């Protein structure tokens, strides 16, 4: 393990209640898709749970061009 | 130290040997063998490589105090 | 004179191999090798020891030189 | 629990009180998930 | 520097709430005035590191 | 702190608008109140969009010139 | 090392259901450390092996 | 007089330092990094120690060389 | 057969049965693409096998250039 | 050599105030489509300018190292 | 007044269409209203684009000066 | 003139005058956005004209690639 | 002479570096100019290195 | 011998250059072809600059 | 002569009729280009005509790469 | 040489004439790819041989 793996679980360890409260609310849905009650709770979860995963992939992808440029000039 | 010590410290090792052939002890050490050499007319025996030899050892414990004395000041 | 030499010798070889080992252990350490701020020392670490084994073997051989061409010829 | 920010609107419904409150809502909390996907694209 | 510990600070406001388009905002620009340093300080190392190399090897 | 460059080009578009950052949430908690009140409903829309074209007319500058910066620093190499 | 039996065993894993997301980010991670790793091996063996060869380039 | 290389050396190596911290010192303002007016000034800030110091290498390799080959015989 | 063939198999032999279930939706759904209840089932497989084959390009693609990487330091 | 930057500051030499006058002016009105549209034009040319500045003394440095290095 | 390439481009839309930037805040102030609304946002979606892609294409061949 | 002057002047030879109808597409359609039969027009000429001002610039590239490597083989 | 062409397309340039015919036209020059001063420079090298042979074989 | 099957692979290829099935096949074929023969090169290279770095020990 | 035209060829003679092919359905579809059985049979012929332009490029490029790398070590 | 010159230069000349079509692009890009490996894998050679007599020259005096 190392250093990616370390800010990438700053996002996870961040927004920790977030990983059950998806599946909670999909469980519920599923068995009445027709309630507003339950449909318009599910949408901001889903939404939600959309923008933390697409942030945490960006946010690695950054640091690892940082770190292979200096790796080259070890040369 | 700088980029500039290197070339003034790689010129100067570049032009050391000629230094110590002039102004160093080295020069009397030298013909003094030679001139025992002439005396007893053995001009083949001992070889040069072995006169300069010893003139050069023995040289360095004359003049090491004044380069000791040198780097240590810079 | 030569047991001087002896010391001045023996130092500058330890030096030089305790830096040697001290650059491969921040490639295995995975906190180094993938963070930019341990990265970025490596770098330095990696570059300062060149220059001095670099260096150190041009002068000895100049100073080489400089026997042989009094001896020599 | 916790309660990011497109709850921190939401909810603002819920306790300030049909279906304009329902699509009225909806359309809100969908809108600022528009505004946050630009600036994550940007990030790069 | 403070440049690598301000960073490291906005990223756990974000790690708290990502979804805020406020402090999205913010650590986007920090993030970017990161990368650079990084890299022109990195270039420049490169650069000095061997002209120190080159006038080694001019001279023998 | 480091306050580079990039952060003044960000705080150009926060500091033009700042009465408007606050003025924003202001009238949400108005409307939530009474989701059914036209002239509420109607003003909304207009802070709404203001503020979503404010929020990305931001990123896309402080983007160009991280693109341009960054190119200059290639040629360090 | 424990790091090439760790990525292998990632891999494996997202193989037999490329669809789910938490298995996904688990492998982005993983695989981008092992690819930096395996880069500033390479160049930092080599360096020393080029010292090797100068410091006989001269007494030769 | 050919204490003239005293004066010369004296004030290449100063000059020189000088503009070595002044390249880092660029570097470490959060804005000499990241104005594009202020990086354009930095690379030609950084060609001329370049160029700079690669000549005084070459010119006085070779006014060595030329003293060199008048002694040896 | 080197290194590469494995990598990729590693995905195919998990994934192995997916071309035979797209290849027989396909089938099923163009004797009435009407029928909603064929329309779901489709949806899916087709979806699933597009991020698997995706997924198993990009890996390939990795190790293709890291082991291009240490080849050009056997100079 | 140490013309060849400048040269492109005397042609440049009022685009490096226009950007800055724009974007204040920008700012005070982001949702302005007249103000907008000068703006990406003014901003544009800004780029092409500082981009291909940069690569021209890039291939002048590099004639007169060749050549020093050619010296010895 | 140093006017580049991109803004003469932008200028000839400008002083192609002149009046209408007037005539539409002046119609403001229906029939008549939707068809200058239209042609307005029709002339602002075209002078984007245009500058764009000569924007892109001089932004290639400086890329091979290196 | 040298010798890649003459490369370049191949294509505008070929391509002797879309330089001219792109300033007279843009000329006639900045006087009438409205009309479409003026933007399939525009639309070919402008594309046309940038595959052209591409296409020359690549070739140059590597011309002067090969003759930058055989007057390395001078020294 | 070629440097002359350089240079003033160089100031041509300067006074619209976004237009594309301008562009085009300097790719070349800065090209055909930096082949030739490669190209001479290093032939010079040649024929000094020739009689730097010469004195000292006759040593 | 690998030259026949990266051969052999781009001929069924070149008859249908849609059928994914085939692509994911030679993506692979033709990256270990090109390491393969890129290795070579370089081993050679370098035995062979040994043998004559030897010669000028003594020429 | 050359064998990186026997890399091209070998597409060329395999789809061969695709360069007629597109020509004549393209010929068709302006005479009712509203006609969607006309336009249903275009779209695949279209599509598969980027494919197979785009795979003999790339194709053509690595094994340029190929010969470009044992040019050097001949020196 | 000129088969292969020839090769070369004309097929620029019909690229000239339609540089947005694609099989003209194709039959060109080859050639011109074609030619640029005969030029470096010729250059290299007669260096490699003009290297060795200046050695067997330079190894006697």
């Amino acid at each position: 393990s190392g250093y990616l793996d370390d800010v990438s679980a700053k996002f996870d360890t961040g927004v920790d209640n977030l990983q059950t409260q998806v599946t909670e609310a999909l469980d519920k849905l599923a068995a009445k898709p027709s309630d507003p009650a339950l449909l318009a709770a599910y949408q901001s979860k889903l939404s939600e749970y959309n923008l933390y995963r697409n942030a945490q992939s960006n946010t690695v992808k950054v640091f690892k061009d940082i770190d292979a440029a200096i790796i080259q000039n070890f040369r | 130290g700088n980029d500039i010590s290197l070339i003034a410290l790689l010129a100067f090792s570049t032009l050391l040997p000629f230094i110590i052939a002039s102004g160093t002890c080295f020069v009397k050490f030298s013909i003094v063998f030679v001139m025992v050499r002439n005396a007893l007319g053995l001009q083949q025996i001992p070889s040069n490589m072995t006169l300069n030899g010893v003139a050069l050892l023995l040289s360095m414990f004359v003049m090491w105090p004044i380069m000791h004395d040198a780097y240590v000041y810079f | 004179l030569d047991d001087r030499l002896l010391q001045a010798f023996s130092g500058s070889a330890i030096a030089t191999a305790v830096d040697k080992q001290t650059i491969t252990n921040r490639i295995e350490d995975p906190n180094l090798v993938t963070d930019p701020k341990e990265l970025a020392i490596s770098q330095e670490m990696i570059s300062d020891y060149n220059l001095y084994v670099s260096m150190v073997s041009t002068l000895t051989r100049k100073g080489v030189g400089a026997v042989e061409t009094l001896l020599r010829s």
